[PDB]
RNA sequence: CCCAUAGUAGGCCUAAAAGCAGCCACCAAUUAAGAAAGCGUUCAAGCUCAACACAAAAAUCCCAAACAUAUA
RNA sequence: ACCUCGUUGGAUCAGGACAUCCCGAUGGUGCAGCCGCUAUUAAAGGUUCGUUUGUUCAACGAUUAAAGUCCUACGUGAU
C-alpha cells in the first residue's frame, strides 16, 4: 500500500525530488505528488535509501526491500512473510467511522441558539 | 555562517550558573 | 435550529436542537472549552469535538454563536481546516493524496526547489502554530516545521 | 515661531573639541515644552540632508496656529561633511500645541522610518508607558539569571567575552544598537 | 495588478482577499485598483 | 548587526526575559445623555396623545414635506434613541410600551388630534403604517387610533 | 415585480424581521428604479404577499425568518 | 432639483450669475426673469432677495420668495454699504436692541427660510450672532 | 453598520471663487450637527469622515534521509 | 589631503542565471480596434551580416521576431 502513504503538512506539494541525467539541461526537480503519480513506490524507496547507511551494503540492503503500491503481493513473497509490523502512525477515525454510541458518549459542548439557520 | 544557541546549550550554561551561585553562597560565610 | 422549507411559498420552522450535556466539569467559564476543561487537550483529529462547531456543509460557526474564546475559535477553525484536508469529515462537504496536519491549502504552496543551506534551510510547515501550547506528552517538543 | 527653524549646514566658527554614538543618551531624554516627539531607538549620525528632510516633512503637514515643532539636536558640527551624533533614547524633533497624538502619528512614524537609525513616534504618555513597562519587565522577570547579575559577578568568566562598558550597559546597549526587549 | 509591498484599499469596493497564498486588493468598480502583495 | 562572540550569544539567550505566567487565563476566567433624560421626562408630561411610526423609508424632501404638514397642526414629530428610550419606558411606568419601540421609531406627540388628516395624508403613500401608541396612560392600538379618529 | 402587501401584528408579539424588511426594501430608494411595484402596508404570524401579474404569488410567513433571508428570497424571486 | 440664488431684485439680468448656472438644467431665462421682476414689483425694489426655485422634471417654474437677505438688511439698518474687513474689531454702525426686536418682528414668518421658531429668543439669538459675526455692535 | 435638512453662496476682495485661492469670526434651527478632516468642479455640481439613528533574487546539480505528542 | 601613474581580445565550441531582447500566457492602462506604456509569469527555443578601429568598446550601414544583461579564472590559447 505504498501508493496510500500519507504526508504530513504540505509535503505533497513542497517536497521536491531532484535528479540529474548527467547531460547539460538534465536537471529535473519533481514534487512529491508528481513523483508519486509517476512511480507509486519511489517515495518510500527514496526515504529508505536515504535512511540506510551510506556504504557498499546499502544496495544489498535495498535488494531485500520489496515495495508494492497496492494490497496485491506476489504469492511467493506472501508465503515468505513471517511477521507484520505495527503501523507507526495510528490512523485517526472519521466521523463516518465513529459509532453512534461513541458520539453519544462524547458530551455536547454548547447550547446552540434555537433561532439559528445553521 | 551564523550559529545558534540550542536548548541543550542554554541548559548547560544554566547548570554552570547554578553551581557558581552556590559557590557564591558558600564563599559568603 | 430553524430551517426554511419551500412549496411558491416558503416558511421557516424551528426543529430539534441539541443542548449542552449535563454537569459541566467547570461551570461558570468563559468559553465552552473552559467549561469542559479542554483548553489544551484537543487536536485536529478530535472530530467529535470539532464537528460541534461546524456548519452541515463544513464551514465554521461564528464566534458570537458558539461562545468560544477568540483564541479557541482560531484554534478550532485551524483544526477543522486540518481535519477537512485530512479527510476526517467526509460528510460535511458542500455537495488522491492522503494528508494530515496540513497548515496551508494544497493549491497555494509552491514547491521548495532551492532549500537553503544548513543555517538557512527552507522548512516545510507541519501542523499549526496555534496549537503550540497544547499538552506536551513527549520529551522533545513537537516540531512545527519539517 | 511655531515651525522648525532652518539650521545652518555648517557652523560659522568651527570649534576644536568639547564615540558619541554608543550607549544611552544622557541629554534631551525628557520632554521639554512639548507633548509629542521622535525618539531615537539606537545611535547614529544625522546628515544635513536628514535634517533638511526632517524640517520639510514636518513643516509640510504643519498647522502653525495649532502645532509648534522644535529641534532637540544641534546643527551638523562633527567633521567627517558635518553630521550630528545621536544616541539611543535621544529625542530628535519635539511638537506641542492644541493637538492629539493620532493627529501626528502618521507622518511622525513615516519620518522616523526615514531616519537612518531606528526611531519611534512617541508622545509623553507613550514614553511614560514604555518606561513604566520596562520597569515592570525588569521587576517581574522570572529568569533568575540576568545579564547585569552575571556580568557584575563575572559568572562563568564571562567578562573575558564582555566589554567593560557591558557592566554599565547591562546588556541592553550593544555598540550603537539598542535592544529595548533586552531586560 | 500592481505589485505593492503594502496593500491599501483605494475606493469603497476595494477588498482584500488572500488568494493562492498571498494578499490581493481586488475591485469591481476600479480594476485600476488591483494590487498584489 | 555584527556577529557576537558565541559565548556572548549564549549569555544573551540565557538572560532573555521570561514573562510571568498566570496559572489560569484571565480571559477564560470570570451631558447630552442627561439632557435627553430630562427632555424626555418633560415631554412625557407635555404630550397628551402619543403615536409612533417608522419614518425612515422617506427621502429628505419627503420628510421635510411631512414635517411641514405636521407643523401645520400643533403636533410635533420626534426621534430619540431606543438605547435611552428603553429605560424611559420603565421610568415612566409604561410596561406595555416595551414591545412597541425597536429599530427606527418616530414619535408624534400632540394635544389636538389631527390624526384624521394625518391618516388621509398617509393613505396617498401606501406604506409607513401607523404603529400603536398610548394616549394619557391608555394604550391604543391601530384600530383604537382609527376609532378615536372617527 | 407588480404588487406587494406587508402585514404584521406588533400589538401581538413583535417580529422585527418584517419590520426591517419593510423599512429597507419598501423604500423609495429602491422604488425609484423598481417603479413597476405597488407596495401596501396593512398592519393589524406576519405575512408578506407578493403578486406577479404573470403567474406567481409569493407568501412569506416571516415569523421565524429574518430580514436577510426574506430579502434574498425576494431578490431571487425577482430574478426568476 | 432646487436651485439657490441670492440675486438682487434691482438687476434681474446680471448675466453670468444666472445664465450659465441655470442653463445646465434647461430653463427659460425670459420667464424666470419675468417672474423675478414680478416679485420685485410685489416687494420693495433694489434689494437682494433669496430664491427657492425648484426646476421640476416636467420643465416648469415654481419660484418661491420671502423676506430679503440678512446681511444687506442689517447693513442698511446700520447705515452701512460695504461690510467690515476684520469683523472682530471693525465697526461702522450701531443697532439697538429695540431696533433688533423691531426688525425681528417681521422676520420669523417665512416658510422656505425655516425661520418658524415659536420663541422670540430662538430668532433674536441667531440674528444677534449674525450681527456679531458682521461688523455691528449690539447696544445695551 | 448608516448617511447627513436648513439661516445663507456668512462675509472681504476675488469675473464668481460658496468648503475646497486666500483671512475672520467659527454662531444658529429642530433632536441630531464642522461656516468642513479628506476626493472632484474656473466657481457650482457630484463623493467620503464625523452627527443622528442600529518583500526579494544568479549563474555545473536541490541538497543527509526523514519526523509534529510514549513518560522528561 | 602636492602632481603623475600602477595581461588582453578574436576564432571554435559553448555550459549556466533570469534581473526577458524576441517568441508564449495574463492584470492594468492617462489604451475605443490598431497600438503603444506598465506590471506578473515564462529560460523549451532563438538571439544577423558588414565599414573604420588591434579595439576591450564605440559610431555608422543594412537587416531582423529579436539583434538581451550577465556568470562561467579571455568560460575556453597542452584547440
Ligand atoms: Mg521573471
Ligand atoms: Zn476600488
Ligand atoms: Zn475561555
Amino acid at each position: 500500500n505504498t501508493r496510500h502513504i500519507a504526508f504530513s503538512g504540505n509535503k505533497w506539494e513542497q517536497k521536491v525530488y531532484s535528479s540529474h541525467t548527467g547531460y547539460p539541461g538534465g536537471f529535473r526537480q519533481v514534487t512529491a505528488a508528481q513523483l508519486h503519480l509517476r512511480d507509486p513506490v519511489a517515495i518510500v524507496k527514496l526515504a529508505i535509501y536515504g535512511m540506510l547507511p551510506k556504504n557498499l551494503h546499502r544496495r544489498t540492503m535495498m535488494e531485500r526491500l520489496h515495495l508494492f503500491p497496492d494490497e496485491y503481493i506476489p504469492e511467493d513473497i506472501l508465503k515468505n512473510l513471517v511477521e507484520e509490523l505495527p503501523q507507526p502512525r495510528k490512523i485517526p477515525k472519521r466521523l463516518d467511522e465513529y459509532t453512534q454510541e461513541e458520539i453519544d458518549a462524547f458530551p455536547r459542548l454548547w447550547t446552540p441558539p434555537e433561532d439559528y439557520r445553521l | 555562517r551564523p550559529r545558534f544557541v540550542s536548548l541543550r546549550a542554554k541548559q548547560n550554561m544554566i547548570r554552570r550558573l547554578e553551581i557558581e551561585a552556590e559557590n557564591h553562597y558558600w564563599l559568603s560565610m | 435550529f430553524r430551517e426554511v422549507v419551500e412549496t411558491t411559498i416558503i416558511e421557516g420552522r424551528i426543529t430539534a436542537t441539541p443542548k449542552e450535556s449535563p454537569n459541566p466539569p467547570n461551570p461558570s467559564g468563559q468559553c465552552p472549552i473552559c467549561r469542559w476543561n479542554l483548553k489544551h487537550k484537543y487536536n485536529y483529529d478530535d472530530v467529535l469535538l470539532l464537528s460541534q462547531f461546524i456548519r452541515p456543509h463544513g464551514g465554521m460557526l461564528p464566534r458570537k454563536i458558539t461562545g468560544l474564546c477568540q483564541e479557541e475559535h482560531r484554534k478550532i477553525e485551524e483544526c477543522v481546516k486540518m481535519a477537512h484536508r485530512a479527510g476526517l469529515l467526509p460528510n460535511h462537504r458542500p455537495r488522491q493524496l492522503n494528508r494530515y496536519l496540513t497548515r496551508w491549502a494544497p493549491g497555494s504552496v509552491k514547491p521548495i526547489y532551492k532549500k537553503g543551506p544548513r543555517w538557512n534551510r527552507v522548512r516545510m510547515p507541519v501542523g499549526s502554530p496555534l496549537l503550540r501550547d497544547n499538552v506536551c506528552y513527549s520529551r522533545t517538543p513537537w516540531k512545527l516545521y519539517h | 515661531k511655531p515651525k522648525l527653524r532652518f539650521i545652518e549646514r555648517a557652523p560659522l566658527v568651527p570649534k576644536v573639541r568639547r564615540s558619541d554614538i554608543r550607549g544611552p543618551s544622557t541629554e534631551a531624554t525628557e520632554f521639554t515644552e512639548g507633548n509629542f516627539a521622535i525618539l531615537a531607538l539606537g545611535g547614529g549620525y544625522l546628515h544635513w540632508g536628514h535634517f533638511e528632510m526632517m524640517r520639510l516633512t514636518i513643516n509640510r503637514s504643519m498647522d502653525p496656529k495649532n502645532m509648534f515643532a522644535i529641534w532637540r539636536v544641534p546643527a551638523p558640527f562633527k567633521p567627517i561633511h558635518y553630521v550630528t551624533p545621536v544616541k539611543a533614547g535621544r529625542l530628535v524633533v519635539e511638537m506641542g500645541g492644541r493637538c492629539e497624538f493620532e493627529e501626528v502619528q502618521g507622518f511622525l512614524d513615516q519620518v522616523a522610518h526615514k531616519l537612518p537609525f531606528a526611531a519611534k513616534a512617541v508622545s509623553r504618555g507613550t514614553l511614560e508607558k514604555m518606561r513604566k513597562d520596562q520597569e515592570e519587565r525588569e521587576r517581574n522577570n522570572q529568569n533568575p539569571w540576568t545579564f547585569e547579575r552575571i556580568a557584575t559577578a563575572n559568572m562563568l568568566g564571562i567578562r573575558k567575552v564582555l566589554s567593560p562598558y557591558d557592566l554599565t550597559h547591562k546588556g541592553k546597549y550593544w555598540g550603537k544598537f539598542y535592544m529595548p526587549k533586552r531586560v | 495588478f500592481k505589485n505593492k509591498t503594502v496593500l491599501k484599499k483605494r475606493c469603497k469596493d476595494c477588498y482584500l482577499v488572500k488568494r493562492r497564498g498571498r494578499w490581493y486588493v481586488y475591485c469591481k468598480t476600479h480594476p485600476r485598483h488591483k494590487q498584489r502583495q | 548587526r555584527r556577529v557576537m562572540h558565541f559565548q556572548r550569544q549564549k549569555l544573551m539567550a540565557v538572560t532573555e526575559y521570561i514573562p510571568p505566567k498566570p496559572a489560569i487565563h484571565p480571559s477564560c476566567l470570570p451631558g447630552l445623555i442627561r439632557l435627553l433624560r430630562r427632555e424626555i421626562a418633560a415631554v412625557f408630561q407635555d404630550n397628551r396623545m402619543i403615536a409612533v411610526c417608522q419614518n425612515v423609508a422617506l427621502s429628505a424632501e419627503d420628510k421635510l414635506l411631512m414635517r411641514h404638514q405636521l407643523r401645520k397642526h400643533k403636533i410635533l414629530m420626534k426621534v430619540f434613541p431606543n438605547q435611552v428610550l428603553k429605560p424611559f419606558l420603565e421610568d415612566s411606568k409604561y410596561q406595555n410600551l416595551l414591545p412597541l419601540f425597536v429599530g427606527h421609531n418616530m414619535l408624534l406627540v400632540s394635544e389636538e388630534p389631527k390624526v384624521k388628516e394625518m391618516v388621509r395624508i398617509l393613505r396617498t403613500v401606501p406604506f409607513l403604517p401607523l404603529l400603536g401608541g398610548c394616549i394619557d396612560d391608555t394604550i391604543l392600538s391601530r384600530q383604537g387610533f382609527i376609532n378615536y379618529s372617527k | 415585480v407588480k404588487q406587494v402587501r406587508v402585514q404584521f401584528c406588533p400589538f401581538e408579539k413583535n417580529v422585527e424581521s418584517t419590520r426591517t424588511f419593510l423599512q429597507t426594501v419598501s423604500s423609495e430608494k429602491v422604488r425609484s428604479t423598481n417603479l413597476n411595484c405597488s407596495v401596501i402596508a396593512d398592519v393589524r404570524e406576519p405575512c408578506v404577499d407578493v403578486l406577479f401579474g404573470d403567474g406567481h404569488r409569493l407568501i412569506m410567513r416571516g415569523a421565524h425568518l429574518t430580514a436577510l433571508e426574506m430579502l434574498t428570497a425576494f431578490a431571487s424571486h425577482i430574478r426568476a | 432639483g432646487v436651485i439657490r440664488a441670492i440675486v438682487r431684485a434691482g438687476l434681474a439680468m446680471p448675466g453670468p450669475p444666472l445664465g450659465p448656472v441655470l442653463g445646465q438644467r434647461g430653463v427659460s431665462i425670459n420667464q424666470f426673469c419675468k417672474e423675478f421682476n414680478e416679485r420685485t414689483k410685489d416687494i420693495k425694489e433694489g434689494i437682494p432677495l433669496p430664491t427657492k426655485i425648484l426646476v421640476k422634471p416636467d420643465r416648469t417654474f415654481e419660484i418661491k420668495i420671502g423676506q430679503p437677505t440678512v446681511s444687506y438688511f442689517l447693513k442698511a439698518a446700520a447705515g452701512i454699504e460695504k461690510g467690515a474687513r476684520q469683523t472682530g474689531k471693525e465697526v461702522a454702525g450701531l443697532v439697538t436692541l429695540k431696533h433688533v426686536y423691531e426688525i425681528a418682528r417681521i422676520k420669523a414668518q417665512d416658510e422656505a427660510f425655516a425661520l418658524q421658531d415659536v420663541p422670540l429668543s430662538s430668532v433674536v439669538r441667531s440674528i444677534i450672532g449674525s450681527a456679531r459675526s458682521l461688523g455691528i455692535r449690539v447696544v445695551k
